[PDB]
């Protein structure tokens, strides 16, 4: 149901984000900060799964924002894997990698992992 | 917060 | 280092990725198995830096693939986030993770997490 | 393998 | 601060992670269900920085269990790796890597990825 | 079996570790650099199946090193997940969180994530 | 659940 | 590298 995923979505940090799922699995939209101005606004496309269980299982879905814009670029790209819960209190659960561009020397520390909540309402 | 991850607010 | 992303790799597992880097840092191409059937072919939209360090460091992306096609749907998506290291002996570094939907119960185990080396030959 | 990321050509 | 990981824990699920830290920066204790039976019982073993920062980080952390005790065995493990926070609201902030025996074909799928987050009190 | 567990292991990077596998499932040991100096040496505790399947999968374990020793301490510990595959080439195949001790605000930054394949074999 | 980390106190 | 992990045998 794209009907459930396309809207604003706020996370504990206070990100940002609107998305469009399309109806062939295809989420475009941007990424932002509290404020939300062109200067901390991030595009991001990623793929979802169109046609769930319907058996009460949540959407998988997944997507990506390489941090550089027309202001700014931290040669950086962050990737959300997840899936959506619809209900009352829909929320999106996802777990991030965030990798930066390194030299060969650091690449073994080029990685961080984390965990995002996302939900209609602002926390 | 100097990323634009951790909803970042300009340069640094 | 568009020119250098662009093409066919390959990662440990025989699996081919399909690439083709646009000007503005978006990344689009198919996800398919060794044989090339349409069968095991997916679509995957991506990110990255479109304007790198120049001085020896990756470039940062990430990509996503639903795993539905027209023939098939698992229910399941995967993210890979890593960079690229052009050279003579060009590779994509990336670890992954696939989520896949759950019920609210199996959540706690809905995701996988791995590393994939791809390769411009096959390994 | 029975699933497409390992190299699955067909569902299993 | 071993006065303030020696203790009892609970995580979100229910889950009750007993320990004790020891002045050489050492985790000893059980981890088992809500239930408390023997058989859902588990040795645990895991290391601590003894001498955190005084600026106000967390304390490092990390410890491991594999799921073997005298009545089952999921022949897997799980490693634990977080900080933890006291004050007011102490707890232990975790992510974790639950690794299964696998064969060669499936290690692709050998591990998942989560996070937990222990607190003093049940949830 | 400990026997196949027991002994120095190498990585790809230089790094070594010298484990012992109890009877109980208990792993102890030291992690150390290539170089091999008393400054470089650091406590690794960690648990293994011990009475893994005999259906071809490989056997399940995990272990802490928290690096502080007693001539350096930098806020920070890892955990190793992975499985030890023995034979001709016998080899331990893991995926590591090395967690830093933080501040609440640079929490979400707090973990990397990598990937570490160990032989006996000096590479 | 059926495995010992989601309090699997049970017999699958 | 200067963390112990990566070998670091050095004093950054």
């Amino acid at each position: 149901a794209e009907a459930g995923i396309t809207g604003t979505w706020y996370n504990q940090l206070g990100s940002t984000f609107i998305v469009t799922a399309g109806a062939d699995g295809a989420l475009t939209g941007t990424y932002e900060s509290a404020v939300g101005n062109a200067e901390s606004r991030y595009v991001l496309t990623g793929r979802y799964d169109s046609a769930p269980a319907t058996d009460g299982s949540g959407t998988a879905l997944g997507w990506t924002v390489a941090w550089k814009n027309n202001y700014r670029n931290a040669h950086s790209a962050t990737t959300w894997s997840g899936q959506y819960v619809g209900g009352a209190e829909a929320r999106i659960n996802t777990q991030w990698l965030l990798t930066s561009g390194t030299t060969e020397a650091n690449a073994w520390k080029s990685t961080l992992v984390g965990h995002d909540t996302f939900t209609k309402v602002k926390p | 917060c100097c990323h634009p991850q951790c909803g970042a607010a300009y340069s640094c």
